[PDB]
């Protein structure tokens, strides 16, 4: 599955 | 043997016809099994492997959203990269993230990996020990003081130990009579005169996977590593690559020049002549 | 920076006159992503031309292919047409049955 940064 | 779990994500500013597009792919070694492209009427990501048809919609779903907040926080960077390097609005940017790891036999991970480039080359990358970056030049060192404040590196490394591997592990597991089976090379070799006095020996490698192949021309047993042309490995089509290196001989001296292929499908390395 | 594309054009299979196979024209190490990338049949475009998602290589270059089912004749002539910004003039690459 993907990732994603915070914000 | 060792496996990659990759994301590359491309995104480029369009000033005067509209949002900049993004368009994503996920690669499984040289498979590939997930795209989305902005410019879909609902953009939503698609499976490209059979494999990866098996999850359900709640993943899709997810994948969906986390790939339009990309594209969001994409042009959120871009804007701030025009304003870094005090650039025109009216010129275009490209923005291509990377990010994924590395597996071995026994499934444990051996490097993560996180990199940004702008305009082509190289803006900040994650180091090795998944706990610094290395910044091209000092706006990407304003970009490593402001990611340190927010220890995106933390959450990356929380990603790469854990969702990272759990899910390769995962998607190799499902696909593994795919994924796991090393397609040998087909080889042969061919001969096509130039002239009166010489010809080329063309020595081909098709349906073979993955990319990684060695082909080399020997004459006499010395390399003739700068007299042999060399072409890039090329996708088929399918799952499967090609390639092929040529050499011009001198009609008559065929048998004086031996390939040599190498691949990871192969038990032995080969040598063939022509016939 | 900017890179000017490798370009190949070749069939998914050995070609063999009067069977339905696939031409391919691979576009790769360029940058920017921008590309125009069409197939000729005998100097016109082939119409029903797709191509796989923009990815890039380590170095951050872009590769693409663009695919086309056709069947090889023995007279029919295939090309591959692409223009990059870094081109001075549309650059015509002929299909080699051979290469
Ligand atoms: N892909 C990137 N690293 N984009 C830049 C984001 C960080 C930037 N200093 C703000 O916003």
């Amino acid at each position: 599955k993907r990732w994603i940064i915070l914000g | 043997g060792s496996h990659s779990m990759r994301y590359f994500h491309t995104s480029v500013s369009r000033p005067g016809r509209g949002e900049p597009r993004f368009i994503t792919v996920g690669y499984v070694d040289d498979t590939l099994f997930v795209r989305f492209d902005s410019d879909a009427a609902s953009p939503r990501e698609e499976p490209r492997a059979p494999w990866i048809e098996q999850e359900g919609p709640e993943y899709w779903d997810r994948e969906t959203q986390i790939c339009k907040a990309k594209a969001q926080t994409d042009r959120e960077d871009l804007r701030t990269l025009l304003r870094y390097y005090n650039q025109s609005e009216a010129g275009s940017h490209t923005l291509q993230n990377m990010y994924g790891c590395d597996v071995g036999p026994d499934g444990r991970l051996l490097r993560g990996y996180h990199q940004d480039a702008y305009d082509g080359k190289d803006y900040i990358a994650l180091n090795e020990d998944l706990s610094s970056w290395t910044a091209a030049d000092t706006a990407a060192q304003i970009t490593q003081r402001k990611w340190e404040a927010a220890r995106v590196a933390e959450q990356l490394r929380a990603y790469l130990e854990g969702e990272c591997v759990e899910w390769l592990r995962r998607y190799l597991e499902n696909g593994k009579e795919t994924l796991q089976r090393a397609d040998p090379p087909k080889t042969h070799v061919t001969h096509h005169p130039i002239s009166d006095h010489e010809a080329t020996l063309r020595c081909w490698a098709l349906g073979f996977y993955p990319a990684e192949i060695t082909l080399t021309w020997q004459r006499d047993g010395e390399d003739q590593t700068q007299d042999t042309e060399l072409v890039e490995t090329r996708p088929a089509g399918d799952r499967t690559f090609q390639k092929w290196a040529a050499v011009v001989v001198p009609s008559g001296e065929e048998q004086r020049y031996t390939c040599h292929v190498q691949h990871e499908g192969l038990p032995k390395p080969l040598t063939l002549r022509w016939e | 920076i900017q890179r000017t594309p490798k370009i190949q054009v070749y069939s998914r299979h050995p070609a063999e006159n009067g069977k339905s196979n696939f031409l391919n024209c691979y576009v790769s190490g360029f940058h920017p992503s921008d590309i125009e990338v069409d197939l000729l049949k005998n100097g016109e475009r082939i119409e029903k031309v797709e191509h796989s998602d923009l990815s890039f290589s380590k170095d951050w270059s872009f590769y693409l292919l663009y695919y086309t089912e056709f069947t090889p004749t023995e007279k029919d002539e295939y090309a591959c047409r692409v223009n990059h910004v870094t081109l001075s003039q549309p650059k015509i690459v002929k299909w080699d049955r051979d290469m």
